[PDB]
Order: C-alpha cells, then structure tokens, then sequence
C-alpha cells in the first residue's frame, strides 16, 4: 500500500511559522521519475486550494500566488521526504492541508492530513 | 524499471513534429510557387493561394510554438499551464492545418 | 489543479504528428499524381517518381509507429522500453522523410 | 574522467558556425546568381528580399555564435547570457530554415 | 534563478545544427539540380557534382549523427565518451563539409 | 545518497563578518564536471534570493547585485567543501542563508540554513 505519512500541523500566532513534512513510501522512485509532491489545504466555505508542488529531484517549483514567496517546498530526496515552509502565515492560511503525491497518473492523497490553526 | 526521462521525449516527438511541420511547410511553399506562376488564369487560383498561405501561416506558427514547448521543461511543474495550453493550441493549429491541407488537396488534384 | 498528464501530452504529440504526416502524405500524393500524369515526357520523373514513393512508405511507417506511441501507455514504467526505442525510431524516419522531401522541392522546381 | 562541458559547447557552436558559414557562402552564390537574370526573372524581387533576410540572419546569428563561444559555459555570471542567447539562436536559426525553404521553393 | 541545464543546452544546439544542416542540404540539392540539368557540357559538371555529392552524403551522415546525440543524456557521465566521440565525428565532418562548400563556391562561381 | 553539512551561523552586528560553510558529500567530483555550490538566502516579507554561487572545478562565479564586491565565495575541491565570506553586513542581509549543489542536473538543498545578522 502506498502511504503518506504526515506531521508538522499546530496552532500559532499570526505572522508565525510552521514546517509541514510529508514522508511517502510503498511505491519505487527514481531520477527522471515523473513524480511530485505537493500540499492542499481546504477550509469552510472556501475551494480545494493547491498550495505548493515540487518535482522532488530537479527541484522545480510551484506555488499559488496566495503564499508565492512566504511559503517555501522541498525535498529529501533519499528520505523521500518534502517539506513545507510556511513565514507570515496570515489569518486566512487557517485550513486543514493535505499532502499530494503524484507519481505517474496516479494520485494519492494524505489518509488524514493536519490542522494549521492561526 | 528504470523510468524514461518524460521531458526528454516530449522533447524529442516536439521535434520531430517540427521537422515533419518544415516537410509540410516545404511542400505547400512549392504549391504555392507553382500555383502563383499559373496566376489569375488558373480556374481556382483565389481560394487556393487562400487556403495554402493560411497553411503556412499557420505552420510557422505551430514551429514556433513547438520551440517554445522545446524551451519549456515538462518535469517544472510551475510550467505546466503553459505546456499544456501551448500543447492544446499546436494541436487544434495542425487540426486546422490538416484540414486545409485537405481543401488544398480537393482543389489541386483538378 | 493536477499537473500534466504525460500519456496525454504524448498522445496529443503523436496525433499532431500524424496530423502533420497525413497532410504530408496527402501533398506527396497529389505531386505523385501530378508527375505520374507528365510522366518519361520530364526528364526527372524516374528519380522524382522513386523519391515521393519512398516518402510515402516511410511516412506510412511513420504513421504506423505513431499509432503504436499512442498505443502504448507513457505513465507505465515498464512500456518505457518500447516507448523510447520507437519515439527514436520515429524521429530517424523523420529526419529521412525530411531528407526525401528536400531532394523532392529541389527536383520538382 | 567527465568531459569539459564547456569543451562541449564551444565546439558544438563551432560546427554550428561552420554550417552556417557554409549555407551564407551558398546564398551569397545564389544571389549572385539571381542578380545576374535581373529583372527579366519573375520572382526577382522577392527572391533577393528573401535571400538578403537569409544572408542578414545568418550573419546575426554567426555573431551570436562568436559569443556563444568567448563566454564560457561553466562560468554561472554568464548563464543568462548564454541561455539567452542559444535560445535566440534557436530562433533566428528558425527563420533561416524558413527562409531558405521558401528561396529554395522559388529556386 | 538556476544553471544552465546542458542537457538542454547541448540539445537545443545540436537542433540548431540540424537545423542549419537541413538549410545547407535544402541549397546543396538546389545546386545539384541546377548543375544536373545543364548537364555534361558545363566546364566544370563532374567535379562539380563529386564535390556536391560528397557534401550531401556527408551531410545527412551529420543529420544522423546529431541525431544521435540527442539521445544521450550529457548529465550522466557513463555516456560522456560517447556523446564526446560522436560530437568529435561531427564536428570533423561539418568541417570537411565547409570545406566541401569552399571548393564548391570556387567553381560555382565561374 | 547525497547529504550537505553546513556551518557559520551567526548573529553579528552590522559592519561585522562572517564565514558560511557547506560540505558535500556522496557524489565523486573531477577536475571537469557540471558541479556548482551556492547560497541562497529567503527572509520574511522578501523573495528568494541567490546570494552566491561557484564551480568549485574552475572558480568562476556569481553574485547579487547587493553582495557583489563585499562578500567572496570560495571551494576547496581536496575537501569538497564551500565557503561564503560575508563582510561589512547590513541589516538587510539578516536572512536564512541555505546553500545549494547542482549535479547531473538534479538540485539539492540545505535542510536548514542559519540567520547570520542581528
């Protein structure tokens, strides 16, 4: 079974800082592997927002404009591990973010996820 | 296994579409030269110098699109948006592209 | 908001080029009709009769090929093999359409 | 026991300037040509306009391969530069092939 | 901002090549129909058309070894010797190409 | 397997100096090869910026249009290690400083940089 295995979630002050971490395991990767990691959040009354992505070995990045610059993706490679940076969180950051694994057309998503209260 | 690098290949088919795009826009730059030295006598001269000049407007602009989707990597996931919008418009162009080829075609083989 | 699907990147390209390559085998064809009917009268129709039938064959390859790059799945890690061997093969039989066809503009001229 | 990509490169962009050199000596022949027959040739005047803007464009991009050479690609100051740069050369080589194909169409 | 990637690089260059070699064989052909239809009675026609021969053979030689190279990846450095050898070879014969194309000019130019 | 072991964090005072470091190790390194080392600096309410960067191989290098000509990054290639010489600081160079490698075209990265300034 494919599993991700998620952690960092709390609660914190406005303009404070948090460090999401997402291991995954259960599927090969490689070099070249068409694969990304990323983080969702979700919140009342709002739509699924994609927070950011990476391609965990060329390091190429994705973020929405929402946290494009105060939040910062990356990868440990041999770990497979990602982790997200979160600086300034606003208020409107608090929502429920769920890591992403794509790997090949199949998507999998985090069997909890956690809480980011601001 | 050991995967394919997918940017790599992507790379490689934008680039044999191009090539098959300068084989295209070659042979309808010589229908258009022999259809020009025939001139207004020709009996469909207007809507065929139309439709292979549309051709070739269109293939440049598909190769130029094809350079770009050569320029942008597949594996940044920040391009994604515009590979995939550059990807669907080069597709609908060489649609188009086709189906003038068929008109040119239908006129040239008179 | 989920990131390109490759197979459908891979299977767009391959239709475009298909495209291309229908378009192409159509042009060929109409200047095989229109050598074939000025046929020993032009003193190049031996040599530009073999270079568009050559096209044509390799082009139907092509288009052969093309179909079996749709075929095949490019999110699966194991067809990769076959994929990559037949995208080069691919773009070989290109790059010689391409050669055929300069040879087909200047002798047609 | 890696290869001086740099090394690579340069004379990558060397035999890329040597083709050139080699398609900017047949176009300068072909126009020589053409402006021989004069105005008694049909498509005089476009095919002079078409093979100046090829001659134009392979000496720009001739240029552009002169810095592609004299900056080092292992050098990250001038990374921008050369990508810059070989992604224009990529277009102007573009042009040229379109170029060309329609001169040899009219040829 | 991150390097260059060279294998992107050396791709996009070994496309130029391609690129500029299609070009050349576009107006070598054109060169060698021109000289085969005027025939054994021009002063210079065999030479002429040795030299255009060797050029073209030795050009799409070129075309299909920058082929080639665009299949190796120059980020690993098990296919280094190869990508070093076959971008040697290739130069080597651009070379003997341009000076191909200098003798050609010589007698095209009479 | 890749790791990056980085040192010389700080918390100096304006007009002080510092010296970051950063080990590599896991990959084989040459006397010709595609390898750079760099330090990347990311600050609350700023973007990310590339403050340095070298080929250890051929010592040719970049800086920011800020930090060009006070600080000087530096490798020992017998000891595959980076350094960054930061001097006469400034209240705005208080930042994260994380270095970076760039191999075989595949990127890596601290897994926690140093603020270096009061």
């Amino acid at each position: 079974e494919v599993q991700l295995v998620e952690s960092g979630g709390g609660l914190v002050q406005p303009g404070g800082s948090l460090r999401l971490s997402c291991a995954a395991s259960g599927f090969n990767v490689y070099s070249s592997s068409y694969y990304y990691v990323g983080w969702v959040r979700r919140a009342p009354g709002k739509g699924e927002e994609l927070v950011a992505r990476i391609s965990p070995s060329y390091g190429y990045t994705y973020y929405a404009d929402s946290v494009k610059g105060r939040f910062t993706i990356s990868a440990d490679t041999s770990k497979n591990t990602a982790y997200l940076q979160m600086n300034s969180l606003r208020a409107e950051d608090t929502a429920v973010y769920y890591c992403e694994v794509y790997i090949f057309g199949q998507y999998f998503e985090s069997g909890q996820g956690t809480l980011v209260t601001v | 296994n050991r995967p394919i690098n997918v940017n790599h290949y992507a790379n490689k088919q934008s680039a044999a579409e191009s090539m098959l795009d300068i084989a295209l826009l070659m042979a309808n730059a010589s229908q258009l030269k022999a259809v020009v030295e025939q001139g207004n006598d020709f009996a469909f001269f207007v809507p065929l110098v139309v439709l292979i000049s549309i051709s070739l407007v269109l293939q440049i602009g598909v190769g130029v699109l094809l350079i770009f989707l050569v320029k942008y990597d597949l594996n940044n996931p920040a391009k994604h948006a515009k590979l995939d919008f550059l990807n669907n418009l080069a597709t609908g162009l060489v649609f188009i592209i086709v189906v003038v080829n068929i008109f040119i075609t239908a006129f040239g083989v008179q």
